[PDB]
């Protein structure tokens, strides 16, 4: 069973940090590509970042350069995204997704439909 | 969703009938030896790659189909072409024999299944009906009989049909992403399909929902195919390794996996017996596997792309695995 | 949803004995394999 | 296209060698 | 023998009559262009430029993930991929997917024409701030025109800075992985079926001469 | 050549001393005598008296001087000089072949050995390589191709020139090692024609290759219909258009002893025009794919430009042109580096288009994981 379980979240204030924990269990954690996708209230889906195996090309979309680090570890089968001086457009949910196939460099992870291997998804929030 | 004291309660209702499994038992079993077969036949003659095939009750007439917009009849025992029917849409996906031997259908990524009538007084070959309602890629149909054909679409959808009045009997919803292959059990009431989800649900065919949903692989699934028993089914998928799972039992027996193989198994079909399992790669291969034993004893290694379709004949005396470079081999 | 609770009511077989039920399936019918055992080539008609 | 002309100096000038064997046969005996 | 040898000519004769259709079939399969035309997130078009036949089969009634039904086009001479450079984020959304087809293990041999659609909509998208192009590409603010490659004329010297930016943001995705016969063709159109099918065809030559020339080792 | 020369005129100049028998008186009665030693033609003189003996015309040594002067003088009863000659031998040899002309005679011998053992061992390893060639492209499964089969018979088309010089070598000299036999004049001449027929249908089957492949890129798609019977036609035909019209002008007007000696200018322009067309038509087409070339790598790479344009114009010109050594009587040295290309041509395609090509070495090394 392909299950992303996804920790961290809640409310933090704008220009703050938060940690989320992906935790995947079900599969050999070392043989894929790991995504972040976030969903903006009201907007669709949008890749965020991107992880390699062990992680020799770690990119981002643009907006969120330079502000977030995804890392992994994958003794533990665990998926780290640290954020940092936050903005209140970073208000989303944000989905832990694996990407289709193993050995791959080629991933078809941001598609509005149920996405099989997507986790449940965590809820970051700015205040005033 | 209150849904954890049943996510719990089948885990240990697999936990608590997994003693003594099919590795432990079949330690004493003899293996087979290294089984050789070579090529009898080269059904060449297409002209895109096969994208999939289909034997006969009779085991003698195959059909075949290609991106090029044709589907041709072979004869397996003399190889020559019986029929060569002219396809509507080029983008075909899937091709099925009917069991009485009268009707081929035939259809693919235009959303609509075709059934041809290969029986026609009239010589000309043509659309018996012509199946819609479907809205994903038409992955894999199947012959019930002459009346009843259930297909798989990429709308996470099966769909139960009857041809003569061309409405949807009975359509099987519950999978999550395309619906991929489709295999019919050997009393043709029940049916298992595997979907890109890494689970494959097994349906029931007068009901219309799912009775077992076994998951046990961890990418997309590509091919599915029962056991002569029935009480079976292997599953080939995405994650280089196949997974010989029970109904009975509720849980997987086997991994087929060594450690070699960085390639996803596109077909797979066991023998008469079931002693074997010959498996579809993507490395231009067909590796037999031993389904008592999981030690791979056998590699079918003629082609030179990657296979697409792989074919067992009624009476086990033959296996056709069709593949991408337009040449379809007649194994032994 | 109806789905998970319909495959929870069925019964489940131990694994020991539903081995050795493909275990005896596979023996029973393995002489009639003329794939597993080779078949000579004058009753074989792919020669 | 040195090649046809190759064998066409190569024989010509096998031929003429042969004049000298011919010749010795006359002078000595 | 000889009650068996008739059957055997009457199968002899439509198999002979069926290989005469497949070579009459074989000369013009050969010689039509399949194409795919899919953007960024009728199935059949049939044009002709210069006598030869395009089949630009368009897809769309299909579902959004296409990871099954896009390895059925690797035998496609050329995937012409179209863009909203306009935007909500969909340029970053066209971005990975052309990521993902350029990598993938059966796409690796198919070349991908590029169709930089929503031309003249970006023009007033850099000034109003909707989308702006800084606000998913700050590293834009920096970027400058890369070289003294003429624009067209008539523009300003902002938007020229702008989709020369995205040819370049795509052109970095192909030039880093190159392993097999794929080429990227980036083209800047305003609307399709208005002289971009001569776009096509002088393109899809390329892909056919550096086809053979592949054949002599030549390239 | 001077060979036909030589033996009529030895009986035609040589019935003069048939003649000399009618006039001359027996020479028994103290005079020297006529003997039969075909090169002494001595008329009757006086006794101890050593008489000038004139050279004859009939050797062909004597161009630049026709005549010498030489005392032959005999004994009693016609006792000439002769030691280890069992004919009674006059003293006459400063008509034989001149001294400054020595230096031709038994030095130069080497000089074309020094040739011969270089293109014939270039021509062996060509076949040995080329028959090769056929057992692996056309040995397996890639035969069906339309490029393919160009490739096969271009092959052959080498073997039917590298084997039937070889043997001609062979054949040439083994005459060479009463006239000769007549079984071995009439099978020269039919592998003189089988040799010329492989040299045409080597150079004419590269137009093939240029024009298959000038046609493949002036399209704008894979071709409809495959022309292999046209190429098969101008190919193996256009050589039967020449080389039969070759033989049969050979076999009535200029016949000889063997058909490789080529005297007329006239029927030997006629075989090479096919050869001279199917160079400059090839040139043409070498300049087009060099224009063609050097627009694919100007453009659309991360270019190794200069690289990748000459490694694969040095992979052209073994199916397309050797005119560079026509435009640079040919030097020793020259034709020392012409038929070294010439004879090891028929290898260097077996290497490139047969071996170093990945089409079969990832094809080879598939055939080799299960052998």
């Amino acid at each position: 069973q392909v299950q992303l379980q996804e920790s961290g979240g809640g409310l933090v204030q704008p220009g703050g940090s938060l940690r989320l924990s992906c935790a995947a269990s079900g599969f050999t954690f070392s043989n894929y590509k790991m995504n972040w996708v976030r969903q903006a209230p009201g907007k669709g889906l949008e890749w965020v970042s991107d992880i390699s195996q062990s992680g020799a090309s770690i990119s981002y979309t643009g907006s969120v350069k330079g502000r977030f680090t995804i890392s992994r570890d994958n003794a533990k089968n665990t998926l780290y995204l640290q954020m940092n001086s936050l903005k209140p457009e970073d208000t989303a949910v944000y989905y832990c997704a694996r990407c289709p196939a193993p050995f791959t460099r080629d991933c078809f992870d941001v598609t509005s439909t149920t996405y099989a291997y997507r986790g449940q998804g965590t809820q970051v929030t700015v205040s005033s | 969703q209150e849904a954890e004291q049943l996510k719990n309660q089948i885990r240990d209702a697999r936990k608590a009938c997994a003693d003594a499994t099919l590795s432990q038992i079949t330690n004493n079993i003899d293996p087979v030896g290294r089984i050789q077969m070579r090529t009898r036949r080269t059904l060449r003659g297409h002209l895109a790659k096969i994208y999939a095939m289909h034997w006969g009750t009779d085991s003698r007439l195959l059909v075949s189909a290609s991106q090029d917009g044709k589907l041709i009849i072979w004869d397996s025992y003399t190889t020559n072409k019986v029929h060569a029917i002219p396809l509507r849409s080029s983008w075909v996906m899937t091709c099925a024999y009917a069991p009485s031997g009268n009707y081929v259908a035939c259809g693919g990524l235009d959303n609509i299944c075709s059934i041809y009538n290969l029986k026609t007084r009239e010589g000309n070959v043509r659309v018996s009906r012509e199946l819609a309602g479907h809205t994903g890629y038409l992955s894999c149909c199947r012959f019930l009989d002459d009346n009843q054909i259930v297909t798989s679409s990429g709308d996470t959808t099966c769909a139960l049909w009857d041809i003569e009045t061309g409405q949807q009997t009975t359509t099987f919803t519950g999978h999550t992403g395309d619906v991929m292959s489709l295999s019919l059990a050997p009393d043709t009431r029940l049916f298992v399909s595997g979907a890109c989800d890494a689970s494959a649900k097994l349906w029931d065919v007068r009901e219309g929902m799912c009775r077992q949903t076994f998951t046990g692989h961890e990418s997309d699934i590509n091919a599915i195919c029962f056991f002569p028993n029935g009480n079976a089914f292997a599953t080939g998928s995405d994650d280089a390794t196949c997974r010989l799972f029970d109904l009975r039992a509720d849980q997987e027996l086997m991994t087929y996996s060594h450690d070699n193989i960085i390639c996803g198994i596109t077909s797979v079909s066991f023998s008469k017996s079931g002693r074997l399992l010959l498996a579809g790669y993507d490395d231009f291969n067909c590796n037999v596997w031993d389904a008592l034993k999981a030690d791979r004893a056998g590699v079918l290694a003629g082609h030179d792309n990657r296979v697409s379709c792989l074919g067992v004949t009624d009476d086990g005396m033959a296996v056709a695995t069709g593949s991408w470079d337009s040449f379809l081999k007649i194994w032994n | 949803v109806e789905q998970l609770k319909m495959e929870a009511n069925i019964d489940r077989i131990k694994v020991s004995k539903a081995a050795a039920d493909l275990m005896a399936y596979c023996e029973a019918h393995a002489k009639e394999d003329p794939l597993l055992t080779p078949v000579p080539a004058s009753e074989n008609p792919f020669r | 296209h040195s090649q046809g002309t190759f064998t066409s100096d190569y024989s010509k000038y096998l031929d003429e060698q042969a004049a000298k064997e011919f010749i010795a046969w006359l002078m000595n005996t | 023998t000889e009650d068996q040898r008739n059957e055997e000519k009457a199968q002899r004769e439509a198999n002979k009559k069926i290989e005469k259709q497949l070579q009459k079939d074989k000369q013009v399969y050969r010689a039509t262009h399949r194409l795919l035309l899919l953007g960024a997130g009728i199935f059949e078009t049939k044009f002709q430029v210069d006598k030869v036949n395009f089949h630009m089969f368009d897809v769309g009634a299909q579902r959004d993930e296409r990871r099954k039904w896009i390895q059925c086009f690797n035998d496609v001479t050329a995937i012409i991929f179209v863009v909203a450079s306009s935007s909500t984020n969909r340029l970053q959304a066209a971005l990975k997917l052309f990521d993902s087809i350029w990598n993938n293990k059966w796409l690796r041999d198919t070349s991908v024409i590029l169709f930089l659609n929503k031309q003249d909509l970006l023009a007033e998208k850099v000034l109003a701030g909707k989308s702006k192009i800084e606000d998913y590409f700050p590293e834009f603010a920096r970027y400058t025109t890369p070289e003294d490659a003429t624009p067209e004329p008539g523009e300003d010297p902002r938007v020229t800075r702008a989709k020369y930016f995205i040819r370049d943001e795509f052109l970095r995705i192909s030039t880093a992985s190159g392993d097999g016969r794929h080429y990227c063709y980036p083209h800047f159109t305003c609307a399709v079926d208005t002289e971009n099918i001569r776009r096509v065809f002088n393109d899809c030559r390329d892909i056919i001469q550096r086809m053979h020339l592949r054949q002599y080792e030549l390239l | 050549q001077v060979m036909d020369f030589l033996f009529e005129k030895w009986k035609l100049y040589g019935d003069q001393c048939h003649h000399n028998l009618s006039l001359l008186p027996p020479p028994t009665e103290l005079v020297c005598n006529r003997t039969f030693d075909k090169y002494s033609c001595w008329p009757d003189t006086p006794a101890n008296t050593t008489a000038n003996i004139s050279c004859p015309w009939y050797l062909p040594w004597h161009h630049k001087v026709q005549h010498r002067f030489v005392f032959k003088r005999c004994g009693p009863d016609g006792q000439w000089v002769r030691g280890p000659r069992g004919q009674p031998w006059r003293d006459a040899s400063q008509c034989q072949m001149d001294g400054e002309e020595i230096e031709v005679q038994k030095e130069v011998a080497k000089m074309y050995s020094s040739f011969q053992v270089m293109y014939t061992v270039g021509y062996s390893l060509s076949l040995g390589a080329l028959l090769l060639a056929l057992a692996i492209l056309g040995g397996l499964s890639k035969l069906h191709c339309t490029r393919n089969a160009i490739h096969a018979n271009l092959f052959a088309s080498f073997v039917l020139k590298a084997s039937s010089v070889l043997v001609i070598d062979g054949l040439l000299r083994t005459r060479y090692s009463t006239w000769l036999s007549d079984g071995a004049v009439a099978g020269c001449r039919v592998a003189a024609v089988f040799m010329q027929y492989g040299i045409v249908a080597n150079y004419c089957w590269l137009l093939v290759e240029g024009l298959y492949l000038h046609n493949l890129l002036g399209l704008a798609t894979l071709p409809e219909r495959s022309f292999f019977s046209l190429y098969l036609g101008i190919g193996w035909g256009a050589p039967m258009l020449f080389v039969v019209p070759w033989a049969v002008v050979k076999c009535l007007f200029e016949n000889v002893q063997c058909w490789t000696s080529n005297d007329n200018m006239g029927f030997w322009w006629i075989l090479r025009f096919p050869v001279f067309l199917a160079i400059l038509i090839n040139f043409f087409i070498f300049v087009r794919i060099v224009q063609l070339l050097v627009a694919k790598l100007r453009a659309r790479q991360m270019h190794y430009k200069f690289r990748l344009a000459k490694s694969t114009l040095t992979l052209i010109p073994l199916l397309g042109v050797h005119e560079v050594v026509f435009a640079f009587t040919l030097r020793s040295a020259k034709l020392f580096f012409d038929l070294f290309l010439s004879s090891f041509q028929g290898l260097l395609v077996a290497v490139l288009y047969c071996f170093l090509n990945k089409e079969v070495q990832s094809e080879l090394r598939r055939r080799w994981h299960r052998w």
